[PDB]
RNA sequence: UGCUUUUAGUACGAGAGGAACCAAGCAGCGGCGCCACUGGUGUACCGGUUGUCUGACAAGGCAUCGCCGGGCAGCUACGC
């Protein structure tokens, strides 16, 4: 993909259950993958902050749950570092449902998202209101 | 198996762990009124009939409520198609659950005279239609008309998975005698 | 590069150039086509592309306002006029020239720093031109008299040069007479005006001709010859060469105050806050400053735009994506049309910082007269509630029985028009109960129907309603159920005005945390217990389950909690609806089972109880007060006063400011009756009144036997009452 | 270079270092250090913790 | 009097202006340049002002084409070029003529004056544009050459002045050569083009530059210059130079028809009724006071102004408002606002006269194939009619199981993507019965899938959706109700195929007053009686009540009729809908009250009988069949006609046309599986075939016991014929 | 060792679809080192406070460093 700015650890492992916060109707959704991810033995999944993650949605409607989707993380809680030397941290981690491409399937996304997600998809970015 | 339910119960003694066991099976609950009420007083999320019918609010503890064109969805099955489609419409919900009980109707006889006005007044006409819509479901649909069976529905729901079609029939079966 | 095309990128920037910048507003009487001289200073002056200009007079905002010879409410533009090789921004704010326009034309002059004279020939200074005089000088807006069309003068009656304008070199005297005995002080500080110095022009806003003596000048046609060529014939020639706008723009530029003066000088009369935080010097000292220090002028919509509240960006700046709170509450909405009144629209934008105006949108629940500002407003300008409706209203009825048909649309309709105005609109016998609450509002919209739709209907007398409620705490009332199984121990007591004023004002919200609202509560004074048991409110009244035990019964709080509502929407003792009144369930005794516990058994019960202690509370009567707000001339008092006083009316302030003494008095809508009629003869005919929602206070206990009396028989009931006992049949 | 001041102690952030800290409703504070950053979360009020610039505003005030 | 405004009346003028009209349009191969030359022509005149196009396709004035770079489907747009100080309104025809569209392209070609076959400078005439230009050819449009794509040759490639003169030249032959195998008679008419004769120009869409012999000569400008201007960068420079909107407009209007001439030789060969009628020389010879003619070739339904008709104004002027029909749908709707197409968007006008493409709104008669006219039963260019159903359905699954989710969506949106299946969605068994039009429309659809969206996902074996139907005129079978009370003596028979195509027409409904509908069908052939006595029309079936004088039947009916809507959905047999079946009901023993005439008794006994009925009347098969066109060289024709025959290929024409075999026959829908495949294998990959319903057909006795049992597996039915003898029971 | 951009919607192909050399950035894993930044620890240290003892205050002992909050150096990675 397109590299970004800023240095991101990442931060979400596989298992990790993460509020969902698009109008989609999944609530929350599980890690079960990262797309683009090799790993080595014995060391789960892992992604920050601009990583596309597989994910099953465990809370929200009936029609989203059980579902695998596709999730691009816009908050995480683990704080990393701008090319300017500021570090930026929210206060929860978060993320939108999307496609293979990164369109995001919600169509407003309640919350600030980071810049760097913002960049990389800049459908998320038009999204989502503000962008921090 | 039980994905959203109707909880617009005139009594509600034992809502509350109906509620709670639902929701912690996921079963989303859709209810509206005095329930709706309890239900958010006592930490059960619980969506309004306003998100399903196109109806707001009147008098709540009667009526306010009916569905037509739509109740056919739930109808004698809530995923039959040409049955189904009907009741989850525009942001309507497919329910597979409704509990609709009836207050017992009583005149009695006031200092002043037979308080025939309000007395007759509360002649519930939702309730007793979204009871016989749910029951006619032998199938899909399992009503929960008489409030001592909320146990037996849990423990069927919380092991099993889906009530079976004997039970659903027995409850079905009651719905209507409640009726009548 | 098309006019406006061109104007949009200057504009953009231009935005913080205070320098150049000119919101202002024009004041005086009507049918003198003041708000059509305005439509072409910048819409007839073509200021976009002539074909989308003032084509079809689209200028102001508020499309409506067209032309009446004076400004409708207070619709919004800009004008980029060019003086001395400069383009100047001048915003048109053109001010209400009116009167009954109120609390709002307050606010409705904030929005400009100078409100501006329009005076037809012969016309003079009319009562109503001096009244928006007087406004004027409150929120500190320099004038400049702008004598429209004097062909009258002219052409018509034909008064030699000379005296012609002689006429108006008076009219310009009185106009500093107005800027004298009002206010002797403002006169100096820049408010004096003169055709001499430049400070007052005229000219024909219909044939656009005009003039002044810098114009005149400049122009080299001297007022003189000016009228030669007007009396001829040729004022649309004259026009060509003395542009009706020009004359005016130039003037604002140069004579008329720019903003940055007297920037200040309206916010400390206007704004009742901190004239020093941030926010305040900005507004004031023309800086930008202050937190998107904005101001819900006029909560304003347009088809697919936005929520265009207006409010002249008088400190901060704009941007798109704003959380700004409200002088309501804490909404915090986008703020995607930070634009500016241009063209004949308000052009949206974002990058606008102080200087212009600043209507921002994307609301949907503040009030017109708010002060939407992100910074966290302490004491924004018009701090105000809303929480009102009228109660004594009359019952509309039909002089012929053909109109009936045509009534019933006229009235049904009528709530477009005018929501303030609740037509409780009953439908059997049809004695339509249209809203009201005093003689103004009774007349206010009886031409209305015989005039916007014309009807042979009539009216009755005033509808003297009120709201029930009780003053003292009772003693535990049982509330026995018909098939005599349940039973109901509750007390009733007077609500706390604290708690009253709170949930007036609404905060109190069932939608709201308990542990919150509970400590609010308690910090109004109930104790923890019964703050904390409370579980419903109607109207403005509680009911607090204060009880513990109970077996089944939060099962059954639906059936009591209406119950308690009935008795709400209906009192006890003369059937009126119930206010500021508190109800505490003590204790209960509920049969086991579901049967004999329908609402048949219940609610008779709850409403039974509740009812009687009402009455054994010393059931009272509130009384709607309407705060009178008198401007009459500040000489007369003695009588202004005495009538009010006379009229049971508890004095208020007196406002004696220059030549105006503003009595108020709340007076008590019981004898706030004819009291133009009453002034007429009491200050020999000389005295404007204005009146508003005072509050609901205490009927005066002295004639409550008499209230009650009449009240009962006015509505069709038994002289005396269920005494207690009879009530509490058991 | 943006020059920054920290949230609680009201220090200028020097380039290079400090945080950024964002909440769910997009609100934004800077803070120089660990120390502020703690007190921030510990719910302290700058204007009550008196080695901070708004806690010697606070005092000063009387 | 901008100078937009200025060309707005311009536009009017030119309307009304027949003979300054060059409906032109644009054909060539994918990828050769349509959408650039398109909206850079656009540009290129500067009609709009230059920014307002480019970014925002206008030429793709929808919304698939916005993303391509080479045009796809129809609409229109606007072009004022001046020639020889002289300036003339040219409407651009967009083009739907990619190879995925059968109908659309010629309903566009009858619309088109003439057009630009595009020819990629390298890549040369290709078989898209083969197809292309000989269809228009075929609807007599005339075509001028404009070998795009010039500047790859130039640079990319490079060859030199000459060498690119001598691959041009090649071309020019190839086109011609073409031409000529098309139709001698029009390459004897002079058609035929030639740079010299200024009917073929030069140039690059992508760079805004073109070049053709005249202008050339006229400019000063050779094609060696060029070469050097593109060698040296200079393509800014030739632009200039000479536009690429300037050779284009050239060749559009000096040597391309307008509306009359067009119109003429337009008529003579794609319309077939009588010239002498009014209807035809007005269309023919330049008329709009005639009878309205306005083929609908497309529905820009505006969002925020509804359902917008764009079709070329062959005949009627459009006066603002007009009652009105159109052809087939011949209704009573009328005509409203008539918008022309002022760059590409809708410019509103009042009266357009002849050969002007107008979009009118308010227009329910107004759809592809419909002529909107103001003469009823308005004769037709090439007959159209209007039903199409699926009849090829297969079974798409969702193999990934990560995947369901999104299939459910996919195909929830396939229903408005493609108007023509109607998917069975289904969560029983996740097997979405998709029912296509087509095998063919089928592959492609499911195809774009996993494509568009991408799901993994496959299709199973397409299989044929037949209809149940009787074969002969049966005996009285007697339907008795459980309870035995009730007895509906009922027997079927054939129904007339004249019936059968005018309800499936639409025009014989049950919702049509008895005079109306008896008489057409007394005609068509229905015997009075029965055409008296019918009480119902679902598809191809009716239950005629033949009966007289019956108690309580009037009433008893809708539980009769249901039966018999129920039985017709699913046959006793292989329980496929029924067509073509009338029912004769002839006596109805009933029980005087409804207690033993409730539903539950009534249904069964109806139910009983006509599906008893239908078996004994030996229950047949429909199979639908699909027209078959297959435009193939001449030469070809051993293997493909063989083909056919051994695939029932009823050959109803087969169009000759010098070099071109394009056979055209009907072929059993069941059948067509594999012919795409064998024919182009076998015809050296030469053979563009194209089919279309070709109506259900007596399925060949042969072996209806085969077909038959093939069903019933498949939708797993019992191995038993279903005996009428059981249905029929005691 | 992958992804993305470019080459390039180009060669190829009727279309659909769709490359390669060179170039750039980023990423996964691995290796080596480092501690300006950020995080952890930090039984140096500073403060608050519970119970108790030294008579009270002050100053101290003990209760896991009593517990709680903060934390420099150092070490460290989750940082570079």
């Amino acid at each position: 993909m397109k590299g970004m700015r800023s240095n991101i650890p990442r931060a979400l492992n596989a298992g990790a259950q993460i509020a969902c916060v698009d109008n989609t109707g999944a609530k929350v959704v599980e890690i079960i993958s990262v797309k683009k991810y090799r790993g080595v033995k014995n060391r789960m999944p892992c992604a920050g902050i601009g990583d596309m993650c597989v994910v099953s949605v465990k809370k929200g409607t009936p029609e989203m749950r059980k579902q695998v989707l596709l999730a691009v993380v816009v908050r995480q809680k683990q704080e990393f570092r701008r090319p300017d030397g500021l570090h930026v941290s929210f206060e929860d981690n978060a993320m939108v449902i999307t496609d293979e491409e990164g369109i995001p399937k919600g169509t407003d996304i309640k919350g600030p998202v980071a810049r760097e997600v913002a960049e990389r998809f800049p459908k998320i970015g038009t999204t989502a209101s503000i962008i921090v | 198996m039980v994905k959203r339910a109707l909880l617009s119960v005139s009594d509600k003694t034992g809502i509350t762990e109906f509620a709670r066991g639902l929701e912690a099976l996921g079963v989303k609950i859709i209810s509206t009124g005095g329930t709706a009420k309890i239900l958010r007083d006592a930490g059960i999320e619980v969506t309004d009939v306003s998100e399903v019918t196109g109806y707001p609010e009147m008098m709540g503890g009667r009526v306010k409520t009916l569905h037509p064109r739509i109740h056919g969805g739930l109808l004698c099955l809530r995923e039959s198609k040409e049955q189904m489609e009907e009741a989850e419409k525009e942001d309507i919900s497919l329910i597979d659950l409704v509990a609709v009980n009836l207050y017992p109707f009583e005149i009695t006889i006031s200092k002043e005279g037979v308080e025939l006005e309000e007395a007759i007044e509360n002649i519930d006409i939702g309730g007793p239609t979204l009871l016989r819509s749910a029951a006619k479901n032998y199938r899909s649909v399992t009503v929960i008309s008489n409030p001592s069976d909320y146990g037996h529905v849990l423990k069927e729901l919380r092991s099993s998975g889906i009530i079976s079609d004997k039970t659903r029939a027995n409850l079905a079966v009651k719905a209507f005698r409640h009726t009548a | 590069m098309g006019r406006r095309k061109k104007m949009v990128e200057r504009v953009t920037t231009l935005m913080n150039d205070p320098q150049r910048i000119r919101n202002i507003g024009i004041v005086a009487h009507i049918d003198h086509g003041k708000t059509t001289l305005s439509d072409n200073l910048l819409a007839g002056a073509g200021m976009i592309s002539k074909e989308l200009a003032g084509k079809q007079l689209f200028m102001d905002s508020d499309e409506e306002e067209q032309a009446r010879g004076i400004t409708i409410d207070s619709s919004n533009v800009s004008m980029v006029h060019t003086f001395d090789n400069e383009d100047y921004l001048i915003n048109l704010i053109d001010t209400p020239g009116h009167v009954d326009f109120g609390g709002d034309v307050t606010r409705a002059m904030r929005a400009v720093d100078g409100a501006v004279v329009v005076v037809d020939a012969v016309e003079g200074t009319m009562p109503q031109t001096e009244t928006v005089l007087r406004q004027a000088l409150r929120e500190h807006v320099r004038p400049v008299l702008f004598v429209n069309k004097v062909d009258r003068l002219i052409n018509e009656l034909q008064v030699d040069s000379q005296e012609m304008q002689i006429r108006l070199g008076k009219v310009i005297d009185h106009v500093n007479k107005l800027i004298k005995n009002m206010n002797p002080e403002k006169f100096k500080a820049g408010w004096k005006v003169d055709a001499a110095a430049g400070t007052v022009a005229f000219g024909s806003a219909l044939y656009n001709w005009a003039i002044s003596v810098p114009m005149m000048k400049k122009t080299g046609v001297s007022f003189k010859d000016v009228y030669d060529y007007c009396k001829a014939g040729d004022m649309k020639s004259l026009a060509e060469k003395c542009p009706l706008h020009e004359a005016v723009l130039d003037m604002v530029i140069h004579f008329l105050p720019n903003p940055i003066e007297a920037q200040k000088g309206r916010v400390k009369v206007i704004w009742h806050g901190d004239e020093n935080t941030e926010i305040g010097k900005a507004m004031t000292h023309a800086n930008a400053e202050g937190d998107l220090a904005f101001m819900v002028t006029d909560i304003s919509v347009d088809p697919h735009a936005g929520e265009v509240a207006t409010g002249r960006l008088f400190s901060g700046s704009l941007t798109r994506g704003m959380e700004v709170f409200t002088s309501g509450s804490a909404r915090k909405s986008r703020v995607q049309q930070v634009g500016i009144f241009m063209g004949p629209e308000r052009l949206e934008v974002d990058k606008i910082p102080a200087g212009n105006i600043a209507a921002v949108t994307g609301l949907k629940e503040a009030i017109v007269g708010s002060t939407v500002t992100t910074l966290d407003g302490m004491t924004p300008f018009e701090s105000i509630r809303h929480v009102s409706e009228p109660v004594v209203t009359v019952a509309v009825e039909a002089k012929h029985t053909k109109d009936l048909p045509k009534l019933i649309e006229v009235l049904r309709q009528v709530a477009k028009e005018d929501p303030t105005l609740q037509i409780t609109l009953d439908e059997e016998t049809g004695e339509h109960l249209m809203a009201g609450m005093g003689e103004l509002h009774l007349e206010v919209i009886a031409h209305r129907i015989e005039r916007d739709k014309n009807v042979e209907i009539t009216t009755s007398k005033p509808i003297v309603v009120y709201r029930e409620t009780i003053k003292k705490k009772t003693e535990p009332i049982e509330g026995k159920s018909p098939n005599r199984h349940n039973r109901f121990y509750i007390y009733a007591e007077p609500l706390d005005t604290e708690i009253v004023s709170a949930i007036k004002e609404g905060e109190v919200s069932m939608n709201l945390p308990e542990l919150e609202r509970r400590q609010k509560l308690i910090d109004l004074g109930m104790e923890k217990e019964e703050a904390k048991g409370i579980v419903g409110i109607f109207n403005s009244n509680i009911f607090i389950d204060m009880t513990k035990g109970i077996q089944y019964l939060n099962e059954t709080m639906e059936l009591v909690l209406d119950g308690f509502e009935e008795v709400m929407r209906a009192g006890p003792l003369t059937r009126e609806p119930v206010a500021n009144v508190k109800c505490v369930l003590v204790d209960a005794k509920l049969h086991e089972d579901a049967i004999h516990r329908g609402p048949a058994q219940i609610i008779p019960a709850a409403r039974q109880a509740i009812q009687a202690g009402m009455l054994m509370a010393e059931d009272s009567l509130l009384e709607p007060y309407q705060k009178v707000f008198v401007q009459v001339p500040q000489l007369l008092m003695g009588g202004a006063t005495k009538e009010l006083q006379g009229r049971r009316g508890i004095i208020l302030n007196m406002t004696t400011e220059g030549d105006l003494a503003i009595i108020e008095a709340r007076v008590p809508v019981a004898e706030m009756f004819g009291f133009a009629g009453e002034i007429r003869s009491a200050t020999e005919g000389r005295a404007m009144w204005s009146t508003e929602f005072g509050g609901f206070d205490v009927v005066p206990s002295s004639i409550l036997n008499d209230i009650v009396g009449q009240i009962r028989e006015r509505k069709g009931l038994k002289k005396e009452l269920p005494k207690a006992s009879d009530f509490l049949s058991m | 270079m943006e020059q920054r001041k920290c949230y609680f102690c009201g220090k200028m952030l020097e380039p290079g270092t400090g945080k950024l800290y964002v909440k769910k409703d997009g609100s934004t504070y800077f803070m120089c250090s660990s120390k502020c950053m703690s007190n921030f979360a510990l719910g302290r009020l700058p204007r009550r913790t008196e080695w901070t610039e708004k806690g010697k505003i606070q005092l000063k005030k009387a």
